[PDB]
């Protein structure tokens, strides 16, 4: 009932505006609000009124509004402020709208290459008869990764499953698993998961073996 | 510029209210204290006559919306949530209130949630004074901590103008007309 | 210490109905009107209700005939009555008070509770089985293995072990079943004498499965 753009970005300390589409019902007769949200957090509330701040809110956040269209002004750009942000506005319907949210990425960020860390199958999930191999890829940046695995030089798709978001580090972080048989593992001389990211490669191994 | 003001889709909230520079124009103040659509209008130390005649440095239009009964405390020296804790007339004050009912304008079915009032504050706001914080009102005695627990609320309030409202409770728009010289109460020339 | 603790969420069959609860502390809760509110994980929020401090109820359009919102003053108590559960009524369903007193009702002000998860479908619940990664630094952890829904926690003795703590997100298998791993490093002069075990909590099995992580 709301538009928002769907994706926003910014430099560190430039402006970034997010804009806000509605009609007569909400936007056009009622205030509009804006909303912060951090990964899967509850948002916190920072535009009322059109452009009235909460204490606590920075000035540096600036909220307008005119006719059926609002919008936001995020001046001075801290990594910080790497969120979703939703506008809101009562429908005269006696409803309540959020608008589909802008995801703003901060982009201003050195490159980073991902450490890999792999685990073989424990002996105690062996015991259990199952087998899984563990690729953990963190700090890296930007988020965008290709994970590769190999039986004995050979690569293999079979049982293979991973991820990929941001965490505590702005840097990126996945996870890939391998799928075994208990016998696949002992037949097999090795196993690996090849990292690619930026061109550069990064590899680990596990065998039987050790 | 009495179009903007006057006859403006929206007016704003008490606690936030609008004001505009005049100064300059063209006023037939006559021709408003004639309409009998405006439920009331007041002049203070000058008469409806002679408004024209007064000279000053500065002149503003100042307007929001209240509920009815509280246009009484639009006027100098008048005490209660609304002059103490959002607009501030002065005792001296030279210029006039003008108010008229606006059901039909700001009230809404279910209830209005845009148009808010202060509700609590530390002391009385200074003769045109405006106050759009929003810090957390301790009213106990325990600090808030920056959270707003047992004794402790966001300082605004809602009207909820409905329709079927009592007319004590209706929206009214008002326009306070004020006159300055040199930050002192015109007179006339 | 205002508070606001949902709970009442877990896997429903689809069809059937589900009741969420939301009790708050640190306020006077009668005093002022309370929103529900939705998250599909990845996508928009969507208000979904609200009730005034004493009977006022509105509903969004997606749910106005199965969902009924509740209020229990007496027991600083806001509830939400589900009906019809359809797949679509997947989310993370977060209570949230209103910005002011009284009428203020809108816009929702800040103070939301922790978000409790509804899942619709046939799936049962399943426990997590839990097996240690084992070990200038090293790196160690715990595999959390084949569950359903969403979610565990993860913690290293009960707690007291913070430092090089890297929970990753859960990869879905095709079974449908979820699986997660979290990781330590840890100074690889220390497995000698220090000891590690990592705490897995599923609430929606309501089982706890802790497992010491030894050097080969």
């Amino acid at each position: 009932v709301l538009t928002q753009p769907p994706s926003a970005s910014g430099t560190p300390g430039q402006r970034v505006t997010i804009s806000c589409s509605g009609s007569s019902s909400n936007i056009g007769s009622n205030t509009v609000n804006w909303y912060q949200q951090l990964p899967g957090t509850a948002p916190k509330l920072l535009i009322f009124s059109n452009n009235q701040r909460p204490s606590g809110v920075p000035d540096r956040f600036s909220g307008s509004k005119s006719g059926t269209s609002a919008s936001l002004a995020i001046s001075g750009l801290q990594s910080e402020d790497e969120a979703d942000y939703y506008c809101a506005a009562w429908d005269d319907s006696l409803k309540g709208v959020f608008g589909g949210g802008t995801k703003l990425t901060v982009l201003g960020q050195p490159k980073a290459a991902p450490s890999v860390t792999l685990f073989p199958p424990s002996s105690e999930e062996l015991q259990a008869n199952k087998a899984t191999l563990v690729c953990l890829i963190s700090d890296f940046y930007p988020g965008a990764v290709t994970v590769a695995w190999k039986a004995d030089s050979s690569p293999v798709k079979a049982g293979v499953e991973t991820t990929t978001p941001s965490k505590q580090s702005n840097k990126y972080a996945a996870s890939s698993y391998l799928s075994l048989t208990p016998e696949q593992w002992k037949s097999h001389r090795s196993y690996s998961c090849q990292v690619t990211h930026e061109g550069s490669t990064v590899e680990k191994t596990v065998a039987p073996t050790e | 510029p009495f179009g903007e003001v006057f006859n403006a889709t929206r007016f704003a909230s008490v606690y936030a209210w609008n004001r505009k520079r005049i100064s300059n124009c063209v006023a037939d103040y006559s021709v408003l204290y004639n309409s009998a659509s405006f439920s009331t209008f007041k002049c203070y130390g000058v008469s409806p006559t002679k408004l024209n005649d007064l000279c000053f440095t500065n002149v503003y239009a100042d307007s929001f919306v209240i509920r009815g009964d509280e246009v009484r405390q639009i006027a100098p020296g008048q005490t209660g949530k609304i002059a103490d804790y959002n607009y501030k007339l002065p005792d001296d004050f030279t210029g006039c209130v003008i108010a008229w009912n606006s059901n039909n304008l700001d009230s809404k079915v279910g209830g209005n949630y845009n148009y808010l009032y202060r509700l609590f504050r530390k002391s009385n706001l200074k003769p045109f004074e405006r106050d759009i914080s929003t810090e957390i009102y301790q009213a106990g005695s325990t600090p808030c901590n920056g959270v707003e627990g047992f004794n402790c609320y966001f300082p605004l309030q809602s009207y909820g103008f409905q329709p079927t409202n009592g007319v004590g409770y209706q929206p009214y728009r008002v326009v306070v007309l004020s006159f300055e010289l040199l930050h002192a109460p015109a007179t006339v020339c | 210490q205002v508070q606001l603790v949902e709970s009442g969420g877990g896997v429903v069959q689809p069809g059937r109905s589900l009741r969420l609860s939301c009790a708050a502390s640190g306020f006077t809760f009668s005093s002022y009107a309370m929103h529900w509110v939705r998250q599909a994980p990845g996508k928009g929020l969507e208000w979904v209700a609200l009730i005034s401090y004493d009977g006022s109820n509105k509903y969004a359009d997606s749910v106005k005939g199965r969902f009924t919102i509740s209020r229990d003053n007496s027991k600083n108590t806001l509830y939400l009555q589900m009906n019809s559960l359809r797949a679509e009524d997947t989310a993370v369903y977060y209570c949230a008070r209103g910005l002011g007193l009284r009428f203020l009702e809108w816009p929702i002000s800040s103070y939301w509770g922790q978000g409790t998860l509804v899942t619709v479908s046939s799936a049962s619940t399943k426990g997590p089985s839990v097996f240690p990664l084992a070990p200038g630094t090293a790196a160690l952890g715990c595999l959390v293995k084949d569950y359903f829904p969403e979610p565990v926690t993860v913690s290293w003795n009960s707690g007291a072990l913070t430092s090089g703590v890297h929970t990753f997100p859960a990869v879905l298998q095709s079974s449908g079943l979820y699986s997660l791993s979290s990781v330590v490093t840890v100074p690889s002069s220390s497995l000698g004498t220090q000891t590690y075990i990592c705490n897995v909590n599923h609430k929606p099995s309501n089982t706890k499965v802790d497992k010491r992580v030894e050097p080969k």
